[PDB]
Formats: structure tokens, sequence, C-alpha cells
RNA sequence: CUCCGAACGGUAAGAGCCUAGCAUGUAGA
RNA sequence: GUGCUCGCUUCGGCAGCACAUAUACUAAAAUUGGAACGAUACAGAGGGCCCCUGCGCAAGGAUGAAAUUCGUGAAGCG
């Protein structure tokens, strides 16, 4: 089935593999990705640019 | 890891930070296809990208409780716990619809009743269509008024239970 | 189902005037809401 | 019903030996003397909601400590599952002894408190309130899950059954002859108060034995 | 399982005050190094001290010749490793025992940066001593036994340099 | 002719891979 | 902080008197490491101690550790 080369493990059920790399201690060892909330202006740029990219 | 918000969160007084939804429904929200993707991390910006690309407004569908991406995204933003300014920014966006819908729903779940009326009242003017998923899977196109009316007046307009907003008469007698 | 104790160990110049070092011993209130720890 | 009431009355008349003992043992009088208790004045509905929340949080933390993330008490004191675990989890949730009875008692208490919270929060607010308390003691007869932990309860529920026909055939006489009479809890609440006052020590012992583990 | 009357304490652990105030607790806190219920009593060694307590139980400390809350000694003041491997101890010890043990440990809110308590921090506002030396790393059970001390080698090499 | 009950006696045991809500707050230099 | 001195002496102050006399598992904090009989892939049953459910030292299930013969030494007796 699914294969994780980082841990070199064989993930059987699609959901079993989906719940490894999202939470993998070894993969997390490649960098702490704790997402901090950006500034109030940061959430405005993503709203503005998408209004000009998707629509326009 | 979907336990804490980031490291510390101002706990909503109702039940808990993550537990404003029923334990069964949140436990179902986690194990899901839509959660498997985008659970890598969504703090402030990618939430906007994931919100403008889901034109559904609903809760659970199917015999097996299947969460809509609307509902799972509400829960994801609930775990993220954004600041009030970002939520007012989502509540002020008129171009993208379901983004504003999620902003209103979150401001209802986490927010002061005074703030609830102050930010959700002017969302009671849009006479546009909104798609929703019924419990049997079949979709239905309704009015935005129906949504905000069930949200502000009715209980559990979606699968989530609402945190008991006062009657408006008490606040009209005491405040604005 | 007070105490007076001469510290016979070290008294030379610890505790300037390490004469006999009296103390007070109270007991701490046990709340009756604590299971077996 | 009258026969059952007279039976309880007479059987109480025999087992009435003069009580004089115990050297006046009092509770909640030494607790106030320690630094683990403070007196205040707070409205009754507030105290009821406080007790309900406290009991729920006490049971929820019991379930939390016990490493059971697949069960939920549901805030009406009705223990609900999550994912239908059946490998070895269902063997780790066979309480049946005290958790069941504490759940039933706190469910009854929180239900009465909610019936009274709806009053102050805009319920019917008329005699409907007393009708609610009446049918609430009826449901404590039937709707509550009291039967399982203790079966002798049925005896007093039989009283709560027989006592019912002591009031309705005195209330539903004359013009009012059909509709649901609201009645009073002057006898029902009395019975349940004597009951809880009698079974305080059993649950004290059971809670002690269970908290030891 | 272990009650007593008075603690087998130090002379520095008690404090630089001839009158302190103890507080006995029958059967508290579960002894650090043998896991047995014993009689915890704390006190205040002096003004702006650390509110020191009692760790190591009566039989635990009486058997191995050591104080109930620092594990150094009642007779000398050295650790239990130097006083076992190593006399030399009498010139190695000290009188006037420094009260740099009875002081509050470092305010972690200050180390992070926002100590909200201001001047009212009942903890201590110094810089957290750098982690690198093994005198950042000692524990209780390795200390209390002779095996593996970070202090006792560093003081045992003070014994043959000069 | 209205009196209505619940638990246990129950779900074989298994080797390879994987993910997690919880817990200490200290001694000492 | 409060009340008072036929006080220095004004109604600005100074001095004195008296009541009140020791809270704080100190820190909002600081790192440290862990577990499902849980889904998924695979085959498809010949005496007590350590645990779990549990209120009962009610009750219910499980892996892990005896007699003969001879020689020697000693006590004691004639
Ligand atoms: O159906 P009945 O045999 O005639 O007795 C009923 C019945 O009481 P019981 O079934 O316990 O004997 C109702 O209670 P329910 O079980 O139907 O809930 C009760 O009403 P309450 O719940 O308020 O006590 C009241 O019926 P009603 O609604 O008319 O008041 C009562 O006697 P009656 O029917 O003769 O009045």
């Amino acid at each position: 089935g699914y294969y994780c080369n980082v841990c070199d493990c064989v993930v059987k059920d699609s959901i079993n593999f989906l719940d490894h790399i999202n939470g993998k201690k070894h993969q997390r060892n490649l960098g702490m990705s704790m997402r901090v909330e950006r500034s109030t202006l940061d959430q405005v740029k993503k709203r503005f640019e998408v209004n000009k990219k998707k629509m326009e | 890891m979907a336990n804490r918000t980031v490291k510390d969160a101002h706990s909503i007084h109702g039940t808990n930070p993550q537990y404003l939804v029923e334990k069964i429904i949140r436990t179902r929200i986690y194990e899901s296809k839509y959660w498997k993707e985008e659970c890598f991390g969504l703090t402030a910006e990618l939430v906007v990208d994931k919100a403008m690309e889901l034109r559904f407004v609903g809760g659970v569908y199917g015999g097996n409780i299947k969460p809509t991406p609307f509902l799972c995204l509400t829960l994801k933003m609930l775990q993220i716990q954004p600041e009030k300014d970002i939520i007012v920014e989502f509540i002020k966006n008129e171009d993208f619809k379901y983004v504003r819908m999620l902003g209103a729903l979150y401001m209802r779940l986490t927010g002061t009743a005074i703030d609830c009326y102050k930010y959700l009242e002017p969302l009671y003017n849009d006479y546009r269509k909104i798609k929703s998923q019924n419990r049997n899977g079949e979709f239905e196109l309704m009015h935005v008024d129906e949504f905000i009316d069930e949200l502000l007046h009715s209980e559990r307009v979606c699968d989530i239970i609402l945190p008991r907003l006062q009657k408006r008469y008490v606040l009209e007698e005491a405040e604005q | 189902a007070y105490i007076r104790y001469t510290p016979s160990q070290q008294g030379v110049a610890f505790n300037s005037g390490a004469k006999q070092r009296v103390i007070r011993m109270v007991e701490m209130q046990k709340d009756p809401m604590e299971p077996p720890r | 019903s009258y026969q059952k009431l007279l039976k309880y009355y007479v059987l109480n008349a025999l087992k009435h030996r003069p009580p004089k003992a115990q050297k006046k043992r009092y509770l909640f009088r030494s607790f106030k003397a320690t630094k683990f208790f403070q007196s205040t004045k707070l409205d009754w509905v507030e105290v009821g909601l406080q007790v309900c929340r406290q009991g729920y949080n006490m049971l929820n933390l019991l379930i939390h400590r016990k490493n059971l993330n697949y069960l939920h008490l549901d805030y009406n004191f009705n223990l609900k599952p999550v994912k239908t675990l059946t490998t070895k989890e269902r063997k780790k949730s066979r309480f049946g002894n005290a958790f069941h009875l504490c759940r039933e008692v706190l469910r009854l208490t929180k239900l009465v408190v909610d019936s009274h919270v709806q009053y102050r929060l805009g319920n019917v607010d008329a005699f409907q309130l007393a009708d609610g308390l009446q049918y609430i003691f009826a449901h404590v007869g039937q709707l509550t899950g009291m039967y399982r932990y203790k079966y002798k309860l049925m005896r007093q529920i039989r009283m709560c059954k027989d006592l019912k026909h002591l009031i309705y055939y005195r209330f539903n006489t004359g013009p009012v002859g059909k509709g649901p009479g609201c009645g009073f809890w002057a006898a029902g609440w009395r019975v349940w108060l004597f009951f809880m006052r009698g079974i305080t020590p059993l649950l004290e012992r059971w809670l002690g034995n269970l908290l030891a583990r | 399982w272990e009650d007593a009357d008075f603690p087998i304490l130090c002379q520095t652990c008690l404090g630089e005050n001839p009158y302190i105030r103890m507080t006995k607790e029958k059967y508290g806190k579960e002894c650090k190094i043998c896991a047995r219920p014993f009689t915890v009593f704390r006190w205040c060694p002096g003004v702006r001290m650390r509110f020191k307590k009692t760790e190591v139980c009566q039989t635990c400390s009486k058997l191995k010749n050591v104080c109930q809350t620092c594990l150094l000694d009642l007779e000398y003041g050295l650790p239990i490793q130097v006083r076992d491997a190593g006399d030399m101890l009498l010139k190695l010890a000290r009188t006037t025992p420094y009260y740099k043990r009875n002081r509050p440990h470092i305010c972690s809110f200050w180390v992070k940066g926002e100590c909200k308590r201001g001047e009212e921090c009942p903890y201590r506002h110094e810089k957290p001593t750098d982690p690198d030396d093994p005198l950042a790393d000692q524990n209780i059970k390795d200390r209390y036994y002779g095996i593996n001390d970070p202090v006792a080698d560093k003081l045992l090499k003070r014994a043959s340099t000069m």
C-alpha cells in the first residue's frame, strides 16, 4: 500500500497513512511546524490577493 | 497534533477551547478525509485559501456522521483561535460568501453576546442564495436570512449546539 | 480504617550566636477534599 | 394506593424506638472551622447550577483520570459512547455499582435545577412549574435510571405511585376532572428528601472505597 | 509508615535565624529516594529565603549519615560521595555555611522575558546559569548514592591540584 | 385491572508497521 | 490609618501617647521524557504472588515464576 520513505514504513489503510506524516515524530524531527497566527494585516493580504487572482 | 491551539489559548467560558462542539462530533471531525489534508498547519493565511474553495454550508451528512468541509473548517479555525481583528476582517468581506458565513458562525460560537449582536446584526441584509447539505446527503439552496435567523434565534442550526445566547429583550432593557 | 533544640552538629560561628535555635512547629491544615495521594 | 400508604404508615409506626444516642455528632460545622470552607450568600438557582457543574466536572475528571477518552457524560448525566469500542474497552466500562447511582442522583438534581432555571429564564412560570415538578418526581419514578443500582427504590416509587392517586382524585374532582392536574410535591419531595438523607452514608462509603482505588 | 518527632536537619538548612517556625505534617509527600511515607515539615530559613522543606526520610538519612533536605552531612558539610571515596575532609570543609542554597530558584517568567510580577517577584531575578557544565545536571538519587556525582569529582580534584 | 429491572457468568489468543489526550515543578553547583 | 495631649503652639506644622504586629505547596512560570488490545496487512482454534471490572476479603476474566547390621568419638557405672 502506502509507503513512508522517511520512516521506511508500510502504511496499509489510506487513513492509516494519512495519520502518520501529519504527526510523525520522525517527520516532525525534520522541523517544528507549530503554526503561529500571523498579524491582522497578514490575513488581509491573503484575502485581497485572492480577490484579484481567482476572480480577476 | 490537534490538542492545543498553539501553546496557550484564552479559554471560552462555555465549556473549553476546543470543546464548544459535542465530544462525539469533534471526535468524528478529527478522523476524516478532509482533516487528513490541511491538518499539517493552518494558522492565519491558508485558512482563507481553504475557506474560499468550499461552497457548502452544513454540518453532518450520511448515516455515519460525515462532517462537511464547512464544519471541519469551522473546527479548524476554532482550534487555531484567531484574533478578533481577523474575524472582523472575515465578517467584513462581501466578495467571498462562505468565508463570511464561517466568520459569523465562529463569532457566534466564541464571542460576547454584545459583540454577537454588534457584528452579526448587519449580516441580516443580504438576500443572496447559500447552498447547504441536509442530513440525508441531499443539498438545498436557502437564504442567508434563514441561516442567521436560526443562528441568532434558534438552537443548533447545525450539528453544533449553541452556547445559550440571551433573549434580546434583557439586553435591550439593560444595554444597546 | 515550641521546641528548643541545641544544634550539637556545627555550632561555632554559623548563625552568629548559634546558641540554641528555638523554633515554632505548627501542623498544616488537611482539607477534607483530597483522596489518597 | 391508600392501602399501600397505610401499610407504609403502620410499618413506620412499629419501627419507631426512642432515638437517643450519638452524642450529637454534627457535620459541615467542623468543615467551616478549617481553611477549606468559606461561607457566603448566593441565590438558590446559582447554588444549584454550581452543584450541577461541580458534580459533572467531578465525574468527567474521574473518567479522564481513568484513561477513557472514548466516553462522554453528555452534560445531562447520561453516559454516552463515542466510537463503539469492542476490543477490550467495553470490559473497562462495566461500572454498574456506584457511578451508575451517582449518575442517576446527579441527573435528578440537575434536572430539577434545569426545570427551575427555565422558570427564571422565561418558562411557562404559572402552575405549569408545579406540574413540572410533579411529573418530574413521576419520571424519577420511571424516567430516571434509579432501578438498576438499587431495586428497593421501587418501594418508595410505589409510594410515589400510590401517593399520586392521593392527590389527583382530590384535585381532579368537580370542574377539573380530566386534564393534567399539577398538584404538589408536598409528599413527593418530602419522600425523596428523607430518602437522600438516609442514603448519604452509603454513597459516602462507596465513594471512599472507589476513590481508594 | 514512618513518623518522627523532630527532623534530622543541617545547621545551614535550618537557617541564619535563632528562632524559626516549623510546620509538621504527619504522613506527607512520599520520600524521594526510598518511596516511603514520612513526616514532612517545612519552615522559612530566613527573610527572603526559599521556604525549604524535607525530602529524604528519617531512616533514609539516618542510615547513610546525611541531612533530610540537602543530602550533604550532619558532621562535615561535604557531599555523600566525597565523604565516602575520600582526613582531607577537615581542611576541605567550610565554616560559615553560605546561604546561597536557601534562596529562591530562578523566575522562569523572567527567563522567557515577561515576568509580570514586576519588583514583586518572590522568585529571584538573575540570569539562568549556563547548562553546559555537569553542575547544571545533578539529580537526587545519583547524588544520594555514591555512584555518579557531578559535584564530588569536581571537589575531589580540588583535593589534588594544589 | 396498570408491579416497569439491571450488571457478571460474553465477545479466542496472535507476530510486522503507525499515530496520542495525560504527567514533574525539585535537590544542587 | 484612627483618637488624644488644657504639649512646642498654630489652627500650617513638630513631638509624644494609645489601637492595629508577620499571609505565602512563594513564581503568571522554565524544560524533561510515556503509554489503546486502537484501525490497518497476514493465518484461521486439543498450591499461592503479580493485574482489570468491582461495594461488600460478594461475584466475573487473564498473561507473567520414617529407618536393620557393623566401626569410630564422648558422658556415666562396677
Ligand atoms: O391512565 P390512568 O391509569 O387513568 O392514570 C393517569 C396516568 O397516571 P398512571 O399511568 O401512572 O396511572 C397519567 O400519568 P402518565 O403515566 O400517563 O404519564 C396521569 O398524568 P400525570 O403524568 O400528570 O400524573 C393522569 O392522567 P392525566 O394526564 O389525565 O392527568 C392519571 O390519571 P387520569 O387519567 O385518570 O387523570
